[PDB]
């Protein structure tokens, strides 16, 4: 039976664990009501993604992408096919560079309200768990229209552009939505800032210093948030992310309170780059782009190599050229970057995925020093974390 | 108690127009009237219990004219 | 602890039981071959495993005692049942209230 | 209603293959086959897409060709033929066997009538395609729904 | 003391008083929910629903193979050499291995695979989802051409300005395809 | 008029998802027609109730 | 066989009180989300409570591995049998009334205390560490908030001069509405408000692993038919308590003179059988009524207050409440 | 042999016979399990979002009378909305076994059913969450919609009213326990619950700190 000893407790989070955020398992043991230690167990989501494609051609393997960080989706497609493109040489246009734009600031924005969802209601509030996700029911049905899914499984990303170009009635409804959501961004600002009861379980629990946050490896939403001014959209010149102007959110108090509101602010700058990105598009609106391929369809400014979705529509049989290479993508969790090695087969040699929350769970043990029982997945719950980019 | 003068009057026939207003009015209800009609839900309840396998909210069928 | 090796047909738990509560030992292994009743069992078959389960607990007793070798026992278990199948010589069970055939549907012998 | 007696048993002995047409939330067919399996007929609830061509799957044995998924050699699965494989297991002291196809609506009028014409040309067999919806679940023949 | 209960109070039941009222404010809004049996909502028009199959294009060269993640749909030819052309004698995608991705609708030079709109595919059994060239070359069920359904439109598709499809009367995209034909 | 299966027909109704989206027809059935619609990236094919399709030249 | 006519009537009300309130937790609760609710069974979901009370008979209640058996089973039963007894003190109705106990709101304030009693053999009997450690955390939150409790019923047992609950919603019916105790009490009925919805909602509870302190609590590895005790019994005790708020402080069975017009929450016509059925009935379970409305109250308030923790629950009855409470019941009398 | 996997003939004669009053007791059982049966709010991979999109405003998921339990005991259904490797897999046998008997598993997306892109080359998936737990409604995709969830619990709920009263003894798991004695050498385990204070992470140990 269970008996009362007075040795510190250890307690099983259990891989069980009815979260949002995949599959955790913490040791965490316990001093009556500081913790002392926490081992996490991970693993549990490990499906054997760097095995798999090496036996992988590259359109073979953009589906299997968009599972890791499935909170944001298209962000995994990024690094997958900027890995051979920038290693063959193969030339973007210019209008699938700023759809590329226009597809991440939407994931960015779904990852964030995926994050902040579970977020809100571990560190009180319930009732906005029900108003987040309809608005990103709204970033489903965008990403519904223009690809063939709702978040994930959305096969948009090509090696030489995107997979195709947006619909019809598609840029202007951003307009009608990043047009709406901004509103509620400052109304999920003032849930935390304002009400302070909320500021009482988020200063100061979890907090990093800036110094531990570049040695531990961080990046994202919680290294930039230990005031390091690390981005790098802005760190890599990256598929035209420098024709937009923005400021990198940056909060230099390392707390949980902090990260909070860094995520907050990625919401808010990333319907600046899209409203920048939808003005900023080369032949505009798709509907508007095919009336002047009717118009002066022979040889005109429009029908170049830019203008249009896709370089070259490359066969499947396309052999990655031989050489290493590491492609970085500021996801909405951090950089998401793979390690490509490849033969001149169509395989690769190694396919080394850096995710960006297994390098952040790693600090989860050392932010949970001295804090208590009921802040437990209030640090967790900060991270941003999702199993599956852990354990791939 | 009585038993078969005003238990009916509450029970039986009064539950019927309800649901006769609950069918038709829920959805269209404006702010003010759906405060009434959550009332006369938790007020009929007991009546509205035992008429409850014997009338269905589901829509009726389209017609399909295109 | 209770090392344990949980398949669908196949439960090797490291231990014994008694009455329902499992109780982890150092010497002995259980199994209950079918806790669903998915195949419909006989008297032969029911001793062809106790064949391969005795065979294959005096085989592996060289290894360690990790919930990884129990599982190593208990695939191998899972592939003679499954064998037992494709011999004719169990069948499956139709009153269980799922008929989804986990090892291969019913099929004719070389057309 | 709801009170529901035993009419839908004795409507399927007299025409063999009926077409039902429950509410769409589900929950309310199902009542109607424990009434039929309390009558000693066994129930095998199929799925109407899932069935490719009915000749070749129910009356003849068909070729199923499982998921080689690259590692493997293309094998064909000889199944046998399903109607008259669940008659043979099926005894005779019990009543036959009734095909529960559960999204009859994706099936063609010339899957229907196969289905209709099938159950008095093969004994003690009989079909219930569940096909389209209506407030309350309701029956009628195969024989007429085809000639709607 | 007891001048200060009546003070440190008053300061978190008003902040309350101003949250039961916002509450009940949600309260007033239209309960804006996708009823599902009733009304099925419309997919858009990429949705990878499932795949559709014409055995009378297929000319079996095993493109939808050699593009698939998992290379499933199993491709039976022979070669026939009375005719010099290989022809197919059977087709299966075992769907629930199928990850709807389509890659093979994609590459296919005789437009033969297509991905319909019926999501509404779910088995009690797992070997019946393996589809037939006859099973996936049925028609698909379309959410408008039903008489239980009552089609409300997505997002992304209702007319520029409104974000619900509920109370939407009439309308199309929030564009137009072809406009500037005797325009410019 | 009549349709046979591969003439290339357009929606004309308002009332429909596709409001003018043209298309080669497949699998003409008793009273239904799925016309593969060419659009963009993945072919998709959707049925329709054999009538409001406009065929051209 | 339930011979008593006021036994059996009462009950009939007791039962249906709670499944109104298991209905309208999930129908509020739903319109605070912009969802429907149950819809589908019944008319609108009438049938919800009926049917999620109906499956917990029909499940395989079978214990854990190594468990206190006669504590296991008697778990649920001494959280329960304390709030279905004291259901013979609510005096809904004026020519409707069970037992004129000589007390009753000191009664079912002694009866509550048993309840804790019921969260120590939930814990130590399911035989896991994190029931049990969320036993020893249900049991001394609802001990916490009982003093808070017991002060507010001391504060209209002053102005009462009594416990009989007969004469509780007596003193407030000399004047209809402006005689309630809610407007001579207006700290008191919150001292009363937050302590008995910290003893029977689900807002200031960690029942729901939201912050994931234990597995799921104390009622862990409870199923079937003994958590139909844990779940279709703290729609009881929100009841109960909501019963009891209307009638210390507001007026039981005490409303003004209903010959008004049209928008007195009523028909159209002025004699009218349809009103004459909802006065009778209404002259029956009035105070139902009345709970109807706090119950309504709780699932709101819900949805407005944060996801507070256990270590600032403690800290708010025992550091705020039971000041506040103890300065009321100096401010009900002279000072 | 003659036919491989083959069907066990039943060679009991299944005599359900019953009046009007008890199948009118068996309607009610089998409603009453249908129409609030309540999944377990279970998830591992990418298939919880849309699970959890359905928890939402967008599609009710109380609305065909599903509460999300937290907890295996209180819950029956298990929506089994993720990948399982084989790590979760004795997990995920531990959160069926804690549950009362009338359970009805149905597997969601392709990695429930056949394991379904991780299916070709993969060193730890279970190849469908059937080679573990008995599935009652299978469904694909992926991830599937939110409405296409709602079409199994609707494929699920004409399952239930098919369930009968008389036959509610096969539910509960079948006993053929057999016993053998082994020598394997045990092993201490691996995963203690000490991470920082473990004796390594304190400071480098020497013969490698002096190349420092
Ligand atoms: S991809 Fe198209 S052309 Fe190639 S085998 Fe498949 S159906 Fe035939
Ligand atoms: S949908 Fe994906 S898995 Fe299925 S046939 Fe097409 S490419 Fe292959
Ligand atoms: S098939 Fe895809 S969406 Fe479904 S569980 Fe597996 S990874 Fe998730």
């Amino acid at each position: 039976k269970i008996e009362t000893r007075t040795e510190p407790m250890v307690i099983n989070m259990g891989p069980h664990h009815p979260s949002m955020h995949g599959v955790l398992r913490l040791m965490v043991t316990l001093d009556g009501e500081d913790v002392i230690d926490c081992e996490p167990v991970i693993g549990y989501l490990h499906r054997g993604m760097e095995k798999i494609a090496e036996n992988r051609t590259n359109i073979m393997f953009i589906p299997y992408v968009s599972r890791w960080d499935y909170a944001a989706g298209m962000f995994n497609e990024a690094v997958t096919v900027n890995a051979p493109e920038k290693l063959a040489g193969i030339p973007v246009p210019k209008r699938a560079s700023y759809i590329r734009v226009i597809m991440l600031e939407l994931n960015r924005i779904a990852n964030h309200l995926l994050w902040l969802g579970p977020f809100l209601a571990d560190v009180g509030a319930q009732t906005p768990f029900f108003y987040i996700f309809r608005e990103r029911e709204y970033i489903y049905d965008l990403f519904e229209a223009a690809t063939g899914m709702r978040f994930i499984n959305n096969n948009y990303f090509r090696i030489g552009g995107v997979a195709a170009d947006l619909t019809y009635g598609w840029v202007t409804k951003c307009r009608d939505f990043c047009d709406y959501f901004l509103p509620k961004v400052d109304e999920y600002e003032r849930l935390i800032t304002n009400n302070p009861i909320f500021v009482r379980r988020l200063q100061g629990v979890g907090k990093i210093s800036r110094e531990e946050a570049i040695n531990w490896g961080l990046s994202g939403p919680m290294l930039r948030a230990s005031g390091v001014k690390w981005d790098l959209r802005k760190v890599d010149h990256y598929e035209c992310y420098d024709d937009f102007d923005w400021d990198v959110p940056v909060a230099t108090e390392g707390d949980c309170l902090a990260r909070y509101i860094v995520r907050i602010q990625e919401m808010r700058e990333s319907v600046k780059i899209i409203r920048q990105a939808l003005d900023g598009l080369p032949g505009g609106p798709y509907e508007n782009l095919e009336a002047k391929r009717m118009l002066e369809g022979a040889k005109s400014e429009w029908n170049g190599f830019d203008y249009q979705y896709i370089g070259k529509k490359l066969s499947p049989t396309f052999k990655i050229p031989k050489g290493e290479h590491y492609v970085r993508v500021e996801s909405g969790k951090g950089e998401l970057g793979i390690y490509l090695i490849g033969d001149d087969n169509v395989f690769p040699w190694r396919w080394k995925i850096r995710p960006p929350d297994f390098n952040n769970l790693q600090v989860l043990p050392q932010l949970l020093k001295g804090m208590k029982v009921a802040d437990i997945v209030a640090i967790l719950g900060s991270i941003d974390v999702i199993m599956g980019s852990v354990d791939r | 108690g009585v038993y078969g003068a005003l238990a009916g009057l509450y029970l039986l026939v009064v539950p019927a127009i309800v649901y006769a207003y609950l069918n038709a009015r829920w959805y269209v209800a404006s702010s003010f009237e759906r405060a009434f009609m959550y009332f006369l839900v938790t007020f009929f309840f007991p009546g509205l219990l035992l008429l409850a396998p014997f009338i269905n909210f589901r829509p009726q069928p389209r017609s399909l004219n295109s | 602890m209770l090392l344990k090796s949980t398949t669908r047909h196949v439960h090797i738990y490291a231990g014994h039981v008694v009455d329902g509560e499992v109780h982890p030992d150092t010497e002995t292994l259980t199994l209950n071959v079918d806790p669903d009743n998915e195949l419909e069992w006989n008297e032969a078959a029911l001793a062809k495993v106790e064949a391969k389960f005795r065979e294959l607990v005096a085989n592996a007793a060289g290894e360690d005692l990790t919930e990884y070798n129990l599982r190593r026992i208990g695939s191998d278990l899972e592939h003679f049942i499954r064998s037992l199948l494709m011999q004719g010589e169990i069948g499956y069970n139709l009153n269980s209230r799922v008929r989804n055939y986990s090892l291969g549907i019913p099929r004719v012998n070389h057309s | 209603g709801l009170l529901a007696g035993y009419q839908f048993v004795k409507d399927l002995e007299s025409a063999g293959a009926l077409a039902l047409f429950v509410p769409p939330e589900g929950g309310f067919e199902g009542r109607y086959q424990r009434r039929l399996r309390s009558k000693g007929y066994t129930t095998l609830p199929m799925s109407a897409p899932g069935l490719g061509d009915l000749a070749a799957y129910l009356t003849q044995e068909h070729g199923i060709r499982p998921a080689h998924t690259g590692k493997e050699d293309i094998r064909v699965y000889f199944q046998p033929p399903l109607v008259t494989y669940h008659l043979e297991n099926l005894p005779p002291n019990a009543k036959g066997l009734v095909l529960w196809l559960i999204d009859g609506k994706r099936l063609s009028k010339q899957e229907f009538a196969y289905l209709a014409q099938l159950t008095q040309t093969l004994p003690k067999f009989k079909v219930v395609v569940e096909v389209g919806g209506d407030r309350v679940v309701r029956w009628e023949p195969l024989a007429d729904w085809v000639a709607a | 003391q007891i001048t200060n209960y009546a003070k440190e109070a008053v300061q978190s039941a008003k902040y309350i008083g101003q949250g039961l009222s916002v509450t009940f404010d949600h309260m007033r809004r239209r309960p804006i929910t996708v009823q599902y049996p009733y009304e099925k909502l419309i997919p858009s028009e990429r949705f990878r629903g499932r795949i559709h199959f014409e055995f009378d294009k297929c000319i079996a060269c095993e493109v939808c193979v050699r593009v698939c993640p998992i290379n499933l749909p199993v491709v039976d030819w022979v070669f026939n050499k009375e005719l010099k052309k290989k022809e197919l004698k059977h087709y299966s995608i075992d769907f629930g291995v199928c990850i709807f991705c389509a890659n093979c609708v994609e590459y296919c030079p005789t437009n033969c695979l297509s991905v319909t709109e019926e999501y509404e595919l779910a088995t009690y059994d797992r070997h019946e989802l393996n589809y037939d060239s006859v099973a996936m070359g049925r028609i698909p069920y379309k959410v408008t051409q039903d008489p239980m359904v009552t089609p409300i439109r997505e997002f992304a598709y209702l007319p520029a300005g409104v974000m619900s499809g509920h109370d939407l009367p009439a309308g199309a995209q929030r564009a137009g395809e072809r406009p500037e034909a005797i325009a410019n | 008029m009549t349709i046979l299966p591969g003439m290339t027909v357009k929606v004309t109704n308002p009332n429909d998802t596709y409001y003018q989206f043209q298309g080669i027809v497949q699998r003409i059935t008793d009273g239904k027609v799925a016309v593969l619609f060419e659009g963009g990236n993945w072919d998709k094919l959707v049925t329709f109730q054999a009538s409001e399709l406009e065929p051209v030249v | 066989l339930w011979l008593p006519l006021p036994m059996l009537m009462m009950l009939i009300v007791a039962t249906v009180g709670v499944l109104v309130a298991v209905w309208l937790e999930r129908k509020i609760s739903a319109a605070v989300q912009q969802r429907i609710g149950p819809e589908y069974i019944g008319p609108l979901g009438i049938l919800a409570p009926l049917a999620d009370g109906l499956k917990l008979i029909f499940k395989e209640d079978v214990l854990p591995a190594n468990s206190d058996r006669w504590l296991f089973t008697l778990g649920p039963a001494v959280v329960v049998i304390p709030v279905f007894l004291s259901y013979i003190i609510v005096p809904f109705g004026q020519n409707l009334l069970i037992s004129n106990l000589a007390m009753g709101v000191f009664l079912w304030i002694a009866l509550s205390s048993i309840a804790p009693i019921g969260l120590l053999m939930a814990g130590y009997a399911s035989n896991n560490k994190y029931s049990l450690l969320g036993g020893l955390r249900a049991a001394a939150q609802s001990i916490s908030y009982e003093i808070p409790l017991a002060l507010a019923v001391l504060a209209v047992a002053m102005m009462s001069n009594g416990l009989g609950t007969v004469e509780i919603v007596e003193q407030q019916s000399q004047y209809g509405i402006l005689s309630w105790n809610v407007w001579r009490q207006p700290i008191g009925f919150l001292v009363f408000w937050i302590a008995a919805l910290a003893e029977c909602e689900r807002l200031p509870f960690d029942l729901p692993e939201a912050e994931e302190e234990l597995v799921a609590g104390y009622q862990t590895e409870y199923a079937g038919m003994k958590f139909a005790l844990f779940y279709l019994g703290a729609y009881v005790n929100l009841v109960l308590s909501a019963l009891l708020v209307s009638v210390l402080y507001f007026g039981g069975w005490s409303f003004p003179i209903p010959l008004e017009t049209i928008a007195n929450l009523l028909g159209v016509s002025e004699t009218n059988p349809f009103l004459q059925i909802a006065f009778a009935v209404l002259g029956i379970t009035m105070t139902l009524i009345k709970a109807y409305f706090f119950v309504f109250l709780a699932i709101l308030l819900r949805w407005t207050v944060p996801r507070v923790r256990i270590d600032q629950l403690l800290d708010l009855g025992w550091k705020f409440l039971l000041p506040v409470g103890l300065v009321n019941l100096l401010l009900t009398a002279g000072l | 042999p003659a036919i491989l996997n083959p069907i066990a003939r039943p060679e009991v004669p299944q005599e359900l016979a019953e009046n009007i009053i008890l199948t009118s007791l068996n309607d009610v059982y089998d409603w009453a399990r249908l129409s609030s049966l309540w999944p377990l709010m279970y998830g591992t991979a990418c298939c919880f979002i849309e699970f959890a999109a359905m928890i939402g405003s967008r599609f009710d998921f109380d609305r065909f009378g599903l509460v999300p339990r937290n907890s295996p005991r209180q819950a029956d259904l298990i929506i089994t909305s993720g990948t399982i490797t084989m790590k979760m897999a004795p997990a995920l046998v531990r959160l069926y076994e804690q549950m009362p008997s009338p359970k009805y598993v149905i597997a969601m997306g392709a990695c429930t059913i056949t394991g379904g892109m991780f299916s070709s080359d993969s060193y730890s998936a279970v190849r469908g969450v059937d080679k573990l737990i008995p599935v009652d409604v299978y469904l694909p995709g992926c991830p599937p919609r939110p409405e296409a969830i709602m079409d199994a619990i609707v494929k699920l709920r004409k399952k239930i009213a098919n369930e009968h009263i008389n036959e509610r003894g096969n539910l509960a798991q079948t006993h053929r326990l057999f016993t053998a004695k082994h020598k394997m050498k045990p092993v201490p385990p691996i995963l203690t619950g000490q991470y920082l204070n473990a004796p390594s992470r304190q400071a480098p140990p020497p013969a490698l700190a002096a190349a420092m």
